[PDB]
């Protein structure tokens, strides 16, 4: 792999930086994370695809 | 006794701790250092069990009950007869559990397999370790353990369920009760392919893993091989215990509203209009 | 001069960061101590 | 560390396998259309292979959407055809069972009427699956212990929404189509009955729900263990017994006394698993239809603990203590 | 696999020098907070 | 449970919600509550809100009288205001036949 | 329903109803719905305290 | 001071890489617990200045 | 002036990856740190200022 | 000035892909931080100005 | 001479110049907005 | 000496863009942080 | 005296390593100790001598 | 007396690990106790005296 | 040079074309956007 990998540790590092980003805005931790979540698994997963 | 086959594996060696001292078998069993350390902490554990039966004026299975002490006590220790008695059996129960998972490492190191097994337990342990120390430590007291009963205990699941108002909304228990349901799942399905193959309709010829493999193929369109199975089937497993583990030590050290108010945190998002 | 031999330079060191990061935890229980005290009242 | 048979970490690909074939000709049914996927083959195989499509499968699928779009439909006209609203309630909403006033009868369609109409062609789905199983056993001439032991998951889930209301008269004991809903029958079950805790048959079901996941955590480990020996190759392991059997079985022999063979241990394993669902089928059929209680019952049978401390929470604090004032 | 002799004193004679210049800075950093907010 | 900020193991046992021998003495004043709400809805609430209350301070659906319970007077406490004595100092919302200052 | 009470306990108790409900102008104009409101209000509040 | 002996048992590439990581969370932290108190604490302590 | 020898040692794709998430990662923090403070939080400045 | 030798690490056609899916996600992003304030939601601004 | 994505020097080159003339008009563009946007409500 | 291939003229080379480009971008990092502290200072 | 002969036994290679760690950790468990203490947290000393 | 025959017995490098980690073990489980209480606090009782 | 296996008269050839159908796109975006603010405007 070494890229795919690299891609899925990229979308979890942005669903951290989407968590807190919400969290400033307002929202809420919980409902932070979840977008958060679901950045990680469709930028990460977008990524791991588009770019291999 | 032996098997059939049992000799040539008797060999010395492959212990952790004390060497051939202990390096020897009773009957069928491995009993090694941490043989003699199970031995002596589950009798002392079991016999302290029915001491406290005893005092307690039954010895009834059903109705054995060696509770925690109460909240008042905190992490200190109680009197052995108000709550003390399941403090020591824990420690009993928790070096017998360590030392069985210890000893099974002996017994697969002197085999030369894999450490899976004493692995596997230990997630077992933890998810016994998680209910009787780690969330009392959390939570400030050890009467928040679960008590030493066969139908004693259910009460303590039945209560600390209805401690949160609806313990089926617990996002960790929904994640971990369907583990359990599909590893059950997977052990009925993956146990019907072994045995459909090797016992096929009488006066036909047995199956070979080509024939399992193509079977779910056939029928759900996907087969995750007879290695996958094993590897799947084991992460299965492991998630049910460790997610359990998870479910309960977020239900007071970290939740202590209803679980249903959990998940007002999807209904009331910014994006849903009102 | 030196040993030109191999070594397993590293093992030790994790195993002493691991019973080290315990005792780390540890001290760090009992100096601040139980971030969040959710402490429970009895009734039954 | 030594290599932990967790990821593979290779892969290779060939031509696809279409499967094996006989005299009942099971590649006419079969779709001939495969794909690999790279990211299921690290932990399993990776070919998303031929899809055998019959009759009973066709049958099933086509119903069983029909049970899953007339609760959809339903749903969706239940929030007035809020697309928005129906995603965020998705989870709370279901099609909930007739009203208990109705009896047997068939009910008006927007008090439960659908509800049997959807269930009528999820029963025909269900089985239509199992004939299936049962089929294809058969077509490939291998035992049908996947059909049996559907057939065990089948019971509860036949006693659940289709015996159980028959026997207690009222097609109102089923199961509401919904995510949470039916989390909230099954607690609203135990707590209208007693406490379904002290149900014997709910205790035996848990004893093989537990065991189940516990001896396909044991099995998964050791054959994990010994796949170093080939022990993931079961069957040829069963025809002919290498030292992967032999440590296998000494593992477990020299851990508890007692141990299994390669092919005895999916007899423990199907048993385990095919018990779960049958006891708990007899422990929900004779729930209302007999007992109606069963924490009243395990008083009677004298299974239930007796406690002699206080139950008020003054008794062992004030409030003003427990809010430290 | 193993560093030589040679390798090992130029590796060194660069991570000194980064060693110095990161130090340099941070000796300069403290001292300017020190004088605009003392912590003793 | 939600009104008092309490669980269910706060007035019940969770093994036999229907055995009075095992509820706690708190479930004997939320029964006493039970009482009060449903005659505090239907015979003092109701009434004055159907005579008096605007339209707008009506129900959406139904437009009936708001209504209240237990959550009412907790808000989300065990007790209201935690237990603070709030009718010491007040004899004339104490009876209904003259303060009694004594 | 208090009149009877003295000229210092009717201003003291009709000021704290004031605060308590948040409306300056309670029991002003006897004819307002929510003076007449609260004069009912005020029997219900003495039945908690005596009955319940 | 030579010790430039030590070099020759480690990886450049592991020490450089664990160093590397160590300084920045070494550098998180006490920027971290900086901000933490409420005396050094230069956000807080800008807006009192400012008003 | 002899730091160019750190290229010897680590891969260039590796390092410029790492340091492209690591730099933006770090820039995006600060920025959110600062959308916390109450001061230099220039969203709200901007409201506070016009009105 | 010769950045160009960047390519030669960088494949153009994973970079690409990785720049375009950044700049969208930084786009959206910083819109939607936009709508979250009160001064600089142009939707809501838009209701307001139009009394 | 390096080239670890099997481009040759010419190549990259011409790659940048197109790459460079595809973020000066991005970056224009975005100048432009952002002006506009300064004119509408500045935020500083 | 190298332990990812590159030569050491072609560390050289690839270590004067590199430094390069940090530079210009500590550069406008530079008028970047010293338009802000006009702007809003905080010592 | 005469413990120079604790390298005929132990490692220096890995001895070094070892305590390096545990020196380390030692360091910063007690460096954290005192930041809990309303008598030795440094940070909280300085607020108190500024009032 | 004769107890240098333990080195006959036990391996000195063996020991000297499980020696090293077993006293530093208890000498951190022994501070950490005094630590727990309140009498022999010293980070407390400074406090104290201080007030 | 190619990566796709796309000669460079093919890419000029593709590129027309795709960049007429944006334009198509842009261009009733544009009208698309002229009505809604006359109807709604925004600013
Ligand atoms: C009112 C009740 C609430 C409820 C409240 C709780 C509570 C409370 C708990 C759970 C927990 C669990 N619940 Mg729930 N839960 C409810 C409804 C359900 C339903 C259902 C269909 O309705 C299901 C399937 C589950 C499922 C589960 C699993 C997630 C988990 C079970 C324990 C576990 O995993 O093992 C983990 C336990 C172990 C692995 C035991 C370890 C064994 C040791 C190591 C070995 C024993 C050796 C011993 C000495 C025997 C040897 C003797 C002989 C020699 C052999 N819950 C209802 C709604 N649920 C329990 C949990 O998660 O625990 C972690 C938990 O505490
Ligand atoms: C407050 C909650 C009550 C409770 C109320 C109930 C009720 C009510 C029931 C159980 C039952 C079960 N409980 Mg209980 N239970 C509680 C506490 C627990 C605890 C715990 C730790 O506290 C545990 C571990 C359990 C465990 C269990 C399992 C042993 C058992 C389910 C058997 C089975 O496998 O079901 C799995 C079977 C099915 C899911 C149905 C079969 C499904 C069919 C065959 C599949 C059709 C698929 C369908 C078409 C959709 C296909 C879609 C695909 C995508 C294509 N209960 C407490 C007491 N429990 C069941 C029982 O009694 O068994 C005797 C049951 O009905
Ligand atoms: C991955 C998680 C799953 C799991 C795995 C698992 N369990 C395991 C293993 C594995 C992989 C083993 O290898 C090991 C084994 O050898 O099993 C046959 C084992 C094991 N887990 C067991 C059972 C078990 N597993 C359970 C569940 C699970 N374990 C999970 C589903 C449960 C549940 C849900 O409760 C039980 C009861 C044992 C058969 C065995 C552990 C044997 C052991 O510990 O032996 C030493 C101890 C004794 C012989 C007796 C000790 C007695 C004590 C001193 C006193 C009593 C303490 C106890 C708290 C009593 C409480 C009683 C009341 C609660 C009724
Ligand atoms: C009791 C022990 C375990 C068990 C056993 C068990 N289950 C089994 C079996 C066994 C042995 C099978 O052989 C059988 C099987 O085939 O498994 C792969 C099965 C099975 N049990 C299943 C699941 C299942 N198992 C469960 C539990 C369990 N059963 C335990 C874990 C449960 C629970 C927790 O209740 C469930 C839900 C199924 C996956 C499978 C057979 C069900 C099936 O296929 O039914 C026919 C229905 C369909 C084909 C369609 C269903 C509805 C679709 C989702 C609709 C289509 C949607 C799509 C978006 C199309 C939309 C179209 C429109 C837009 C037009
Ligand atoms: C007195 O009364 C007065 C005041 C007069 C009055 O009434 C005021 C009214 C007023 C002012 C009208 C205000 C309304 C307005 C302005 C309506 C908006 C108008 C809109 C929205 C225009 C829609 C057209 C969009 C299409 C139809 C796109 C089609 C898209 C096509 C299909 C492209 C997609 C297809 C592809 C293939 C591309 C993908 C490519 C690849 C896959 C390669
Ligand atoms: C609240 O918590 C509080 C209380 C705060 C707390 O915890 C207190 C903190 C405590 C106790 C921690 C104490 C910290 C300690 C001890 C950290 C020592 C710090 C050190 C050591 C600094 C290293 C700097 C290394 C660099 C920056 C090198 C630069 C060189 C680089 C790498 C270039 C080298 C490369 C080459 C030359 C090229 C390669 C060569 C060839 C290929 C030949
Ligand atoms: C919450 O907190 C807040 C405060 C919000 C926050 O986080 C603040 C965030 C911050 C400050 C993020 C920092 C942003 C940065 C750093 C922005 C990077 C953006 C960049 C760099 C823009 C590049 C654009 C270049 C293009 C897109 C050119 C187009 C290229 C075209 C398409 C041509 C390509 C085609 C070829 C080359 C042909 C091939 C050639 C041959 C075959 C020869
Ligand atoms: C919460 O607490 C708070 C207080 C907030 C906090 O955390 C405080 C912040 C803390 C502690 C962070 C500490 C900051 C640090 C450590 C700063 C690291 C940042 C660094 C070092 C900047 C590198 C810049 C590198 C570039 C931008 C190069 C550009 C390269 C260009 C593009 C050239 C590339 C091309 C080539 C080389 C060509 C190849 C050549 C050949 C092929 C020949
Ligand atoms: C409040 O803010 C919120 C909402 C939060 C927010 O996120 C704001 C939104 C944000 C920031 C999104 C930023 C938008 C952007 C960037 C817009 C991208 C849009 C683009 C780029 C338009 C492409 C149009 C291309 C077409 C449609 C071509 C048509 C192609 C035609 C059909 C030709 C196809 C080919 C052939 C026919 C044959 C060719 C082959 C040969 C010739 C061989
Ligand atoms: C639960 O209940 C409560 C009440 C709470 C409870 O606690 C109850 C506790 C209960 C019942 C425990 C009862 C304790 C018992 C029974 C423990 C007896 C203790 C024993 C037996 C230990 C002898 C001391 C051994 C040493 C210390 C040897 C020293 C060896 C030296 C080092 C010599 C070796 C040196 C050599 C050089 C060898 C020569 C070698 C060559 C010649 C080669
Ligand atoms: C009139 O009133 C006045 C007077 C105004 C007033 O009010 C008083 C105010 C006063 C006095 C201001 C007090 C100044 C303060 C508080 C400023 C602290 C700031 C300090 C001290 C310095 C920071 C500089 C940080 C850099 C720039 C580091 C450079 C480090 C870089 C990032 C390199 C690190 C990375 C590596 C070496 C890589 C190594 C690689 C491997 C290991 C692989
Ligand atoms: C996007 O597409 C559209 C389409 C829009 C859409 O919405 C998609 C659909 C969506 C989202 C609905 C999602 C469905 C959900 C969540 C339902 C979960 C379902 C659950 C949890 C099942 C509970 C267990 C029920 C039992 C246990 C039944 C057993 C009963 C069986 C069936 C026995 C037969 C019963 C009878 C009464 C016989 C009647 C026959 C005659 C009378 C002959
Ligand atoms: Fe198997």
């Amino acid at each position: 792999m070494t890229c795919t990998i690299t891609c899925w540790g990229i979308g979890v590092l942005l669903g951290i930086m989407t968590t807190v980003g919400l969290m400033v805005v307002g929202w809420s931790f919980l409902q932070g994370a979840f977008m958060g979540v679901l950045a990680w698994l469709i930028v990460g997963g977008v990524l791991a695809v588009a770019v291999c | 006794a032996l098997l059939s086959f049992e000799r040539k594996y008797r060999v010395r060696g492959g212990t952790l701790i004390g060497g051939d001292l202990f390096d020897f078998w009773v009957g069928p069993f491995y009993v090694g250092f941490f043989g003699v350390t199970t031995a002596f902490f589950a009798l002392l554990g079991t016999i302290l069990i029915f001491w406290g039966a005893s005092q307690q004026g039954t010895f009834n299975p059903w109705l054995i009950n060696i509770a925690p002490p109460d909240l008042s006590y905190g992490l200190g220790m109680a009197p052995l007869m108000e709550g003390g008695l399941w403090q020591i059996i824990t420690i009993c129960a928790i070096g017998a559990f360590v030392s069985w998972a210890l000893r099974e490492v002996e017994i697969c190191r002197k085999l030369g397999m894999g450490y899976h097994v004493p692995f596997a337990f230990s997630v077992a342990i933890f998810a016994y370790v998680t209910l009787v120390v780690f969330r009392p430590l959390l939570m400030g007291a050890w009467g928040h353990g679960f008590p030493y009963g066969i139908w004693s205990h259910l009460d303590w699941v039945s209560n600390t369920g209805y401690a949160y108002l609806h313990f089926h909304y617990n996002p960790a228990h929904m994640i971990a009760v369907t583990f359990f349901f599909t590893t059950t799942l997977a052990l009925a399905l993956h146990g019907a392919l072994v045995l459909s193959a090797a016992n096929p309709p009488k006066g036909e010829e047995v199956k070979g893993p080509d024939n399992e493999d193509t079977f779910f193929r056939d029928f759900i369109g996907y087969s995750i091989g007879t290695l996958g199975i094993h590897r799947v089937g084991l992460l299965l497993a492991l998630n049910a215990g460790f997610w359990s583990a998870v479910c309960i030590i977020i239900s007071g050290p970290v939740w202590t509203k209803g679980w249903p108010e959990w998940w007002n945190w999807w209904l009331e998002m910014p994006i849903w209009p009102s | 001069w030196n040993s030109k031999n191999p070594t397993d330079i590293y093992k030790p060191a994790i195993v002493v960061g691991v019973a080290g990061g315990a005792v780390f935890a540890a001290a760090l229980l009992v100096s601040w101590g139980q971030p969040l005290a959710t402490d429970s009242m009895q009734t039954g | 560390p030594e290599y932990q048979n967790i990821f593979t970490q290779v892969q290779v690909q060939g031509p696809a396998e279409l499967g094996v074939d006989n005299e009942n000709n099971l590649t006419e049914e079969r779709t001939t259309g495969t794909g690999f996927s790279q990211l299921i083959g690290w932990i399993g195989n990776a070919q998303l292979g031929p899809i055998y499509l019959g009759w009973f499968g066709i049958i099933s699928l086509v119903t069983g959407t029909l049970w899953f779009n007339i609760v959809g439909f339903n749903m969706l006209s239940q929030v007035g055809y809020s697309i928005p609203e129906f995603i965020r309630q998705l989870f709370w909403l279901a099609l909930e069972p007739p009203s208990p006033e109705y009896g047997l009868r068939m009910p008006p369609l927007d008090d439960g009427g659908w509800f049997i109409i959807a269930s009528f062609f999820l029963l025909v789905s269900v089985i239509s699956w199992w004939l299936r199983s049962y089929q294809l056993a058969e077509m490939h001439k291998m035992g049908k212990h996947v059909a049996w032991a559907f057939a065990a998951a089948i019971w509860l889930f036949l006693v659940l929404g289709l015996f159980r209301p028959i026997l207690m008269g009222s097609w109102s004991e089923a199961v509401p189509y919904g995510i949470f809903p039916h989390l909230d029958w099954t607690t609203a079950f135990s707590i209208r009955y007693g406490n379904l805790y002290y149900n014997p048959f709910h205790a035996l079901s848990i004893v093989f729900l537990y065991g189940s996941v516990l001896l396909f955590a044991m099995h998964g480990a050791t054959i994990l263990a010994v796949t170093r020996f080939g022990g993931d190759r079961e069957l040829e392991q069963i025809y002919d017994r290498g030292t992967a059997s032999e440590r296998a079985g000494l593992f477990w022999r020299w851990t508890m006394g007692f141990n299994a063979t390669m092919e005895g241990i999916h007899r423990w394993a199907w048993w385990f698993a095919v018990l779960t669902p049958i006891t708990g089928g007899i422990g929900i059929l004779l729930t209302g239809t007999v007992v109606d209680n069963w924490f009243l019952w395990a008083v009677e049978h004298n299974f239930a603990p007796d406690y002699t401390q206080d139950y008020g929470y003054e008794a062992y604090t004030t409030y003003d203590g427990f809010l430290g004032r | 696999t193993g560093l030589t002799d040679e390798q090992a004193q130029e590796l060194h004679s660069v991570y000194m020098s980064g060693l110095w210049l990161f130090s340099a800075v941070a000796v300069v950093a403290h001292l300017a907070t020190f004088i605009w907010r003392p912590w003793f | 449970s939600n009104s008092l900020g309490r669980n269910c193991v706060f007035c019940h046992n969770s093994r036999a919600f229907y055995d009075p021998a095992q509820h706690t003495p708190q479930w004997a004043t939320a029964m006493l509550g039970i009482s009060m709400v449903q005659e505090l809805n239907n015979e003092w609430i109701v009434p004055i809100g159907e005579a008096h209350l605007p339209p707008e301070r009506l129900g959406p659906v139904y437009n009936d009288v708001p209504k209240l319970a237990c959550k009412t007077c907790h808000k989300g406490y065990q007790q209201p205001l935690q237990g603070l004595n709030v009718v010491a100092d007040w004899p004339e919302l104490a009876t209904t036949e003259g303060p009694f200052y004594d | 329903v208090l009149a009877d009470l003295t000229v210092e306990n009717y201003d003291r108790l009709l000021a704290a109803m004031r605060s308590w409900t948040g409306i300056p102008d309670l029991l002003e104009d006897p004819d307002h719905y929510q003076s007449k409101v609260a004069i009912n209000m005020i029997q219900m509040n003495q039945t908690i305290n005596e009955e319940w | 001071s030579k010790f430039y002996k030590i070099w020759l048992i480690f990886d450049p590439r592991r020490v450089f890489v664990a160093q590397g990581v160590f300084l920045f969370l070494l550098a998180a932290m006490i920027h971290l617990v900086l901000l933490s108190t409420e005396h050094f604490n230069w956000f807080e302590l800008a807006a009192a200045n400012a008003a």
